[PDB]
RNA sequence: UGAUGGAGGUAGAGCACUGUUUGGACUAGGGGCCCAUCUCGGGUUACCGAAUUCAGAUAAACUCCGAAUGCCAUUCAUUU
RNA sequence: GGCGGUCGCCUCCUAAAAGGUAACGGAGGCGCCCAAAGGUUCCCUCAGAAUGGUUGGAAAUCAUUCGAAGAGUGUAAAGGCAGAAGGGAGCUUGACUGCGAGACCUACAAGUCGAGCAGGGACGAAAGUCGGGCUUAGUGAUCCGGUGGUUCCGCAUGGAA
RNA sequence: GUGGUGGCGAUAGCGAGAAGGAUACACCUGUUCCCAUGCCGAACACAGAAGUUAAGCUUCUUAGCGCCGAUUGUAGUGAAGGGUUUCCCUUUGUGAGAGUAGGACGUCGCCACG
RNA sequence: GCGGGGUGGAGCAGUCAGGUAGCUCGUCGGGCUCAUAACCCGAAGGUCGUAGGUUCAAAUCCUGCCCCCGCAACCA
RNA sequence: UUCGGAUUGCAGGCUGCAACUCGCCUGCAUGAAGCCGGAAUCGCUAGUAAUCGCGGAUCAGCACGCCGCGGUGAAUACGUUC
C-alpha cells in the first residue's frame, strides 16, 4: 500500500498519544485485530499480516484493512553526517494508536478467524487483542 | 431599436406565386414591383416559388406516383 | 560613419571592417567555450578531487569576467524576401487594346489608333521619356482613364495589379496594419509577410503618415504580391527602394509565372526581369526587346 | 419556461449599496424614495432612532394628480415643506436603488427648490 | 520596456512628476493635466 | 533548496477592549479585513484599523461571522 | 402582427381549455426568439465571421451582437475574447413577423423538408430549431453567398412544460414530424 | 491575585472545504469474444471502472468547530 | 575544513490559539506589471452541471433550469473580498502640491498606518469618494557625478568661476 | 389589513403546501415624450390603467433540510506530584468537539393608506 | 547532483537573433542495362520527444515532465 | 465548354435453353479524368507517314485485335563523328 500522489513529499514524524481517534470498533466484518500499543505501521507489515491472514482462511470470505500507511517517513544513508537538509523519503507508515481495529475478517467460522488473526498480529509490531463485532 | 445601425426594414407582403396566396410581413429584402392591400395600403411584393400553402409537406397533397413496388413493377411489365 | 572616397570605397572599406570584427567576436568566443569546457569538466569531477575542484571555481571567476567583456555581434539588417505567384494561370491573350485614342483635355493627343496585344507570361515594357505618356497608357488599362477613342478588353481569367507611380494607393492616416487588411487574409498572415517587407511587430501599428517614401514603396508592393494576380502593371517599381531591395525585386519578377507590363527608367532593373517586348513613346513601336533599345533613346 | 426576476428585489440589491454610505441621523436625516407603478413615496427618517421625521406621497389627498413625473415634483415640494416645519434644513437623499433620471429626480429637484438642502 | 519618465509643466517648464510608462503600450509623450506647485494651477503636463 | 522566510509583520491587535486611545491610534494589523471598521474607525491602505478619535476601543461582533472594532468617545 | 392577431385571438381560448387554466395570464406565449449563428471559422480567416454577420442581419433585420469566446481553446485555436459567434434577439412585434415568415416561407424552402423535430425541447417548454443552410430566408439572395451557413433559432416561450409549448408553437404554426 | 471585557485558531475534535484512503451498492465510460462488419447495435467475466450515493478512516503547511493556559486592557478590587 | 548549497526582499508551515522565536528544517515567490489592470459615477454577478440545438467534435457560440461560491481577484502564498476588493461602461488623471495630530514597528538607519488642515482639482444631482492598484515582495545608505529649477552664497568691489 | 423603512447572530433562512387582493404592491398596456439596448422598450426610462391574480408579493400550514441548542459523560489542559518516563498515571481546577433532550416557520420599532 | 541531447528511415541543419521545416545518404515507383552496380526522373516519409504558457503567430522563447548518453554521488 | 464520353440509374433491342457472375447494341438521364503529357522511348524515306472509312476470317451472339482494301495525302535526308 502506497497513496498515488502525496501533497507534500516530507512531513513530521509526529506523536502517537491518547487513544485512537476513530475506527476503535469493529465496522465491516464479524471479528477485528485490535490495536492495544501505539506504534508505527509500516506497509510492508500490513501486507505481511494480510498475507498471513487471508492465506489461512483459504481465500475464504471478507478482509478489510482499516489502517493505511498515509505518512511518508525518511533516512539518511551512511556515512552522511548531520545537517544538509532533509533526508530523502524511504517508507510508509500508518501511525496507529490504541484502541485502532487494524484488520477485520468475515466470511468465516469464529475458530478460523481467530486462528487468522493471530498469525496476523505476529507480523504486527504492536500487542493485539481480538475484538467480536457488536 | 438604435437609429443608422440596423438594416433597413419594411412591411412588405410575400406571394406563393403557384397559387398567388399572399400575407402580410415585414422584411429587410426588397424589389422592383408593388402591390395594394387590403385597409387601403400599398406594400412592396415580394414574389416566393413556394409557401405553406403551397408546400406538399404543409398541404399533405403529393404529386408523384410514390415510386412503384417491385413485386409490381414486375407484374405490369409481364402482365402477371 | 563617413569615409574619404566614393561608394565602391565605402564598401571595401565597410565590407573588412564588418569582416575584422566578425573575426574578433569569432576568437571571443573560443576563449569562452575553452574556459567553460574547463568549468563543466571540473563541475562533473569527483567530489574528492580538491585541486581540480578548485581550480575549476578560478577559471569560473575567469570565465565571468569573459562573458561580461564579450562584444554582441551586431543583428545583420535582414534583406526583403518576395515569392510573388499568381492564383490563376494566364491566357494566349491576357490584354486586348485597339485603336485607342487618349488625350487630357485641352492638350495634344497623345497616341492615335493605339494597337498592341500581349502575349501572356510575357515581360512588356514601355518605354519613352518624361512626359511622353507613359504613366497615361497604364492609368488607361485600369480604368483611371477612359479611353477617348477605342476598347481595352481584359481576358476574364486575367487579374491585374497596379503599382502606381507616386504611391496614391496608401492611406496617410491609417496604419500600417489597416493599408494592408484584406476580406481574404486572416491577422496572422498579413503579420507575416509584413515581416518579410521588414515590417516587424509594432512596426506595423505606425501611421503611414509617419514612414519614408522607400518604406512606403514596401507597403504598396506587398498590395501587390497579396492579389496574388497573374497581370503586373508596374510603373517605376525600384523607385524609393534601396539597392539592395531594388536587386531583390528585379530576380523575384524574372520567376514570375505571369505577365508583367513595366515601365522603368533605371537599366540595371529592365535588365533582371529579361524584357520580351518593348513598346516606345510617343511614336508608337511594339518591337522585341533588345539593345536596340540603345537605338530608340538616343534617336 | 422564463422567470422574470422581481424588480422590487433587484432594486433592493442596489438599495443596499447605496446605503453603505447614506443613511440619516437627527441633524441630517435621510430622504428615502419608494417608487410604484403608480405612486411615488418620500420619507425622511432618522436611522439613530430609527423614525421617519415627515412623509409625503401622491397619495395624500393633497396633490392635484397627473402625470406620474409631475406628481413626484408635486411630492417633492410637499414633503419638503412637510419637514420644514420640524425644523428640517439639510438631508442625504437616498435615491431607493433607483436611477436618479426621472421620476426621482424631478422629486429631488423639487425638495431642493422648496427648502431641503441636499 | 517600461521606463520612469518626467512630467514636465508646458506653461512654467519646472519639471513636477516623476512617473513611468510602458513606451510600447505608450510611444508617444505621456501628456497630463498636474497641478502645477510654482502656478499653483492644474496646468497640461508632458514628458521631456 | 529551502531557507527562505520573510520577516514577520506584527501583525494583530495592538489596542485592548476597554482601552481609551487617542485619535489615529492603530488598533488592529492585518491582510484583508479580517475585522472590520466600525464607529469611529477608519481602515488604511493596507488593512490598518486605526481610531478617528479618542474613546474606548471595543471589539464587537458584526452578524453572525464577522467581527468589527469601534471607537466610542465619552 | 397577422400571427400576435391570430394568437390573441384563436391560440389563447383554444389553450385556456385545452389546459384549463383559471386565469388568461396563465396562457404560455412566446416570450423571444433568439437566432445563434455559432462560427468558429473567424480564426482561419476573420472575414468569413463578417460575412456571416452580414447576412444574419438580413434574416432578421436586426445587427447581431458578436459573441466572444470566454475560455481559451487549443484544441480550436480559440483564443479568449476572439469574436466567434453571432446571435439576434427578437422580441414583440420583430418577433412575431419573423416565426410568421419562418413558418410559412423559410420552412418550405429547406431542401427535401419532411418537418421539423418533435424532441428538440428543452424540458422546460423552449424549443430550439436547427436551420442546416441558410438560402430558405428570402433575404439571401442566393448568390452573395461563399460558404453556406446555418442558425441555432431558439424559440424561448413561458410554458412550463413541453407539451404547453409543443401545442402552443404547433397551433402558431409548426410543421411538427 | 481576583473580577470584568477583548484579540488570537493551538491541544482535542471534526470532515462541512482541500489533500490522502477503505468497503458496499449502482454506474457513464473502458478492455477482449461472437452474431452482425459499412464496424455497425447488442450479451457477457460477480473483467477495469469515472461521478453519484451509503458506511468507515486520515492530515505540520485541511477546518463546520474549539479549549486549558498565556496575552492585552480597566481612573476596578486586595496585598505588595 | 573542502566540494556543493546559501547571502537582500515577500508568503506559508515549523511557531507551543497575542506578538516574537532557531537549524545547511519543510514548501514557494520577488528584482515587476498596468495609461488602466488608476480615480470616480452608474450598472452587473460567477465556476460548473443537466436538458435542447447546423457546421460542431469531451469541449468554441445559443437557450432554459439548477447552482453560496466549488469562479475571479495581472504576478507566490496566506489572509480577505460576490452589500464586492470580482465584471462592464461614461468622464477622467487624486499614480495631486504643501503637509500632518496620533499610532504601529524598531539597537540605529530605516520601514508602516494615519484622521485632519490648506491650495487646486476628478467624478457625482447630492451625500460623498479620490495623495494609485484586494492586502503584504518588485529594492540599495553615503561619497562622487549628470540634468532641471532657484528672492541662497559669490575670498577688495561688479561679475565670473 | 396592506404598503413603505429600520434594529436584532437564519430561533429571521430553505423546500413543500394553502389562501388572498378593497386599497396598496405587482404582473400588466404602449414607445409620443426625457432616457435606453456592446443586438433586442427584455432591462433601464417614460406615458398609461383594458385585464389578471397566474407568478412575484402578503398571510397561513408543515421542521423534510438549514439554523439554534441545555444537561451528563468524555478528549484535551492550568497547577501540584508520581511511575514501570518516545509514553502513562494520580490529585485539584477548567472543560470541548461529537452526539443528544429540546427550541424554532421570527421578534422589536417608526411612517402612510385603511 | 553537473553537463549534453530529443526535427522524415539513419546522420545532421535550422534553435542564440519568432513568421517560410529543410540538406546528406537511404527507402519506394518508373527509366537506362542482357543483367547488377553507378546514373536519370518522380514520390513518399516529420506538424520538430511530450503537455501547458508567452505572442498576431513557436520547431525556435519560457516552464514542467518522461526518455537517451558521458560524469559525480566523498576526501586525512 | 454545345470539348471529352468514362461511370452510374432507368428503360429497351437482339442472339441464345440461358446473358447474375460474363455478351453486344439502343434511348433517356448521369456527364469522371483529361488543357497535349518527367526521365525515357517508338514507327516511318511516297502514294510512304499521317488520317479516313470499307470488307473478310473465327463466329448463334460478341474485337478498339488480326488480315486485306481503297480515299485523302505530306515533311525531310547536309552527311557517316557518334
Ligand atoms: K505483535
Ligand atoms: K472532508
Ligand atoms: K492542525
Ligand atoms: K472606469
Ligand atoms: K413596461
Ligand atoms: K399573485
Ligand atoms: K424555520
Ligand atoms: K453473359
Ligand atoms: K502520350
Ligand atoms: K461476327
Ligand atoms: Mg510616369
Ligand atoms: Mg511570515
Ligand atoms: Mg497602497
Ligand atoms: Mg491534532
Ligand atoms: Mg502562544
Ligand atoms: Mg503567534
Ligand atoms: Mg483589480
Ligand atoms: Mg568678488
Ligand atoms: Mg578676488
Ligand atoms: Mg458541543
Ligand atoms: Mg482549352
Ligand atoms: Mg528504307
Ligand atoms: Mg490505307
Ligand atoms: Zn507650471
Amino acid at each position: 500500500l502506497v497513496p498515488k500522489r502525496v501533497k507534500h513529499r516530507r512531513e513530521f514524524r509526529g506523536k502517537m498519544r491518547g487513544e485512537a481517534k476513530g475506527g476503535k470498533e469493529v465496522a465491516f466484518g464479524e471479528w477485528g485485530l485490535q490495536a492495544t500499543e501505539s506504534h508505527w505501521i509500516t506497509n510492508r507489515q500490513i501486507e505481511a499480516a494480510r498475507i498471513a491472514m487471508t492465506r489461512y482462511m483459504k481465500r475464504g470470505g471478507k478482509v478489510w484493512i482499516k489502517i493505511f500507511p498515509h505518512k511518508s517517513y525518511t533516512s539518511k544513508a551512511i556515512g552522511v553526517r548531520m545537517g544538509k537538509g532533509k533526508g530523502a523519503p524511504e517508507g510508509w507508515v500508518s501511525p496507529v494508536k490504541r484502541g485502532k481495529i487494524m484488520f477485520e475478517i468475515a466470511g468465516v467460522p469464529e475458530e478460523v478467524a481467530r486462528e487468522a488473526l493471530r498469525l496476523a498480529s505476529h507480523k504486527l509490531p504492536v500487542k493485539t487483542k481480538i475484538v467480536k463485532r457488536e | 431599436m438604435k437609429q443608422d445601425i440596423h438594416p433597413n426594414y419594411q412591411p412588405v407582403v410575400f406571394m406563393d406565386s403557384t397559387t398567388g396566396f399572399k400575407f402580410l410581413s415585414g422584411s429587410t429584402k426588397g424589389s422592383s414591383e408593388t402591390v395594394e392591400w387590403e385597409d387601403g395600403n400599398t406594400y412592396p411584393l415580394l414574389r416566393v416559388e413556394v409557401t405553406s400553402d403551397s408546400h406538399p409537406f404543409y398541404t399533405g397533397r403529393q404529386k408523384f406516383t410514390q415510386a412503384d413496388g417491385r413485386v409490381d413493377r414486375f407484374n405490369k411489365k409481364y402482365g402477371l | 560613419s563617413i569615409y574619404e572616397g566614393d561608394y565602391y570605397t565605402y564598401k571595401k572599406k565597410y565590407s573588412e571592417n564588418q569582416l575584422l570584427r566578425e573575426k574578433m567576436i569569432i576568437q571571443q568566443e573560443k576563449e569562452v567555450k575553452e574556459l567553460a569546457t574547463f568549468v563543466q569538466k571540473a563541475k562533473q569531477a569527483s567530489q574528492t578531487n580538491h585541486a581540480l575542484k578548485r581550480m575549476g571555481l578560478e577559471r569560473a571567476i575567469r570565465l565571468d569576467k569573459k562573458k561580461k567583456n564579450l562584444t554582441k555581434r551586431d543583428k545583420v539588417y535582414k534583406r526583403v524576401k518576395m515569392d510573388i505567384k499568381p492564383n490563376r494561370e494566364v491566357a494566349r491573350t491576357p490584354l486586348k487594346v485597339e485603336n485607342v485614342t487618349f488625350h487630357y483635355p485641352g492638350h495634344p493627343i497623345l497616341y492615335k489608333d493605339l494597337s498592341f496585344q500581349i502575349s501572356g507570361k510575357e515581360r512588356f515594357l514601355v518605354v519613352g521619356e518624361n512626359g511622353v505618356g507613359k504613366s497615361t497608357l497604364l492609368k488607361l488599362l485600369m480604368g483611371i482613364n477612359i479611353p477617348d477613342k477605342g476598347k481595352i478588353i481584359f481576358n476574364d481569367k486575367t487579374d491585374v495589379a497596379y503599382y502606381s507611380q507616386e504611391l496614391e494607393q496608401l492611406d496617410e492616416e491609417k496604419t500600417i496594419l489597416e493599408n494592408v487588411k484584406s476580406d481574404e487574409y486572416t491577422d496572422w498572415k498579413l503579420r507575416a509577410t509584413l515581416s518579410n517587407f521588414l515590417f516587424y511587430d509594432d512596426d506595423v501599428n505606425k501611421k503611414v503618415n509617419v514612414l519614408s517614401p522607400g518604406e512606403k514603396a514596401r507597403i504598396v508592393l506587398c498590395k501587390v504580391l497579396l492579389q496574388k494576380a497573374n497581370l503586373l502593371i508596374l510603373d517605376q517599381p525600384t523607385n524609393h527602394l534601396d539597392p539592395e531591395t531594388q536587386s531583390i525585386i528585379g530576380a523575384n519578377f524574372n520567376l514570375f509565372e505571369g505577365t508583367i507590363i513595366v515601365v522603368s527608367h533605371n537599366p540595371s532593373f529592365v535588365e533582371q526581369i529579361g524584357i520580351n517586348r518593348m513598346l516606345i513613346l510617343p511614336s508608337g513601336n511594339i518591337d522585341n526587346y533588345s539593345p536596340e533599345l540603345l537605338e530608340y533613346y538616343s534617336n | 419556461m422564463i422567470t422574470k426576476p422581481d424588480k422590487n428585489k433587484t432594486r433592493q440589491k442596489r438599495h443596499r449599496r447605496v446605503r453603505n454610505k447614506i443613511s440619516g441621523t437627527a441633524e441630517c436625516p435621510r430622504l428615502n424614495i419608494f417608487r410604484s407603478n403608480k405612486n411615488i413615496y418620500a420619507q425622511v427618517i432618522d436611522d439613530v432612532a430609527g423614525v421617519t421625521l415627515a412623509s409625503a406621497s401622491a397619495l395624500d389627498k393633497e396633490i392635484s394628480g397627473g402625470t406620474k413625473t409631475e406628481t413626484a415634483a408635486a411630492v417633492g415640494k410637499l414633503v419638503a415643506e412637510r419637514a420644514a416645519e420640524k425644523g428640517i434644513k439639510k438631508v442625504v437623499f437616498d435615491r431607493g436603488g433607483y436611477l436618479y433620471h426621472g421620476r426621482v429626480q424631478a422629486l429631488a429637484e423639487a425638495a431642493r427648490e422648496n427648502g431641503l438642502e441636499f | 520596456m517600461r521606463v520612469n519618465i518626467t512630467l514636465e509643466c508646458t506653461s512654467c517648464k519646472e519639471r513636477n512628476y516623476l512617473t513611468n510608462k510602458n513606451k510600447r503600450n505608450n510611444p508617444d509623450r505621456l501628456e497630463k493635466q498636474k497641478y502645477c506647485p510654482r502656478e499653483r494651477k492644474v496646468t497640461l503636463h508632458r514628458e521631456t | 533548496s529551502n531557507g527562505r522566510d520573510s520577516e514577520s509583520k506584527r501583525l494583530g491587535a495592538k489596542s485592548a477592549d476597554g482601552q481609551t486611545v487617542t485619535g489615529g491610534s492603530i488598533l488592529y494589523r492585518q491582510r484583508g479585513t479580517k475585522i472590520y471598521p466600525g464607529v469611529n474607525v477608519g481602515i488604511g491602505g493596507d488593512d490598518t484599523l486605526f481610531a478617528k478619535v479618542d474613546g474606548v476601543v471595543r471589539f464587537e461582533r458584526k452578524g453572525r461571522d464577522k467581527k468589527q472594532v469601534s471607537v466610542y468617545p465619552v | 402582427n397577422r400571427l400576435k392577431e391570430k394568437y390573441i385571438k384563436e391560440v389563447t381560448p383554444s389553450l385556456v381549455e385545452k389546459f384549463n387554466y383559471s386565469s388568461v395570464m396563465q396562457t404560455p406565449k412566446v416570450d423571444k426568439i433568439v437566432i445563434n449563428m455559432g462560427v468558429g471559422d473567424a480564426v482561419s480567416n476573420a472575414k468569413n465571421l463578417d460575412k456571416a454577420v452580414e447576412e444574419l442581419a438580413l434574416i432578421t433585420g436586426q445587427k447581431p451582437l458578436i459573441t466572444k469566446a470566454k475560455k481559451s481553446i487549443a484544441g480550436f485555436r480559440l483564443r479568449e475574447g476572439m469574436p466567434i459567434g453571432a446571435k439576434v434577439t427578437l422580441r414583440g412585434e420583430r418577433m412575431y413577423e419573423f416565426l410568421d415568415k419562418l413558418v410559412t416561407v423559410s420552412l418550405p424552402r429547406v431542401r427535401d423538408f419532411h418537418g421539423v423535430s418533435k424532441k428538440a425541447f428543452d424540458g422546460r417548454g423552449n424549443y430550439t430549431l436547427g436551420i442546416k443552410e441558410q438560402l430558405i430566408f428570402p433575404e439571401v439572395d442566393y448568390d452573395l453567398v461563399d460558404k453556406v451557413r446555418g442558425m441555432d433559432i431558439v424559440i424561448v416561450t413561458t410554458a412550463n412544460t413541453d407539451e404547453e409549448s409543443r401545442e402552443l408553437l404547433a397551433q402558431l404554426g409548426m410543421p411538427f414530424q
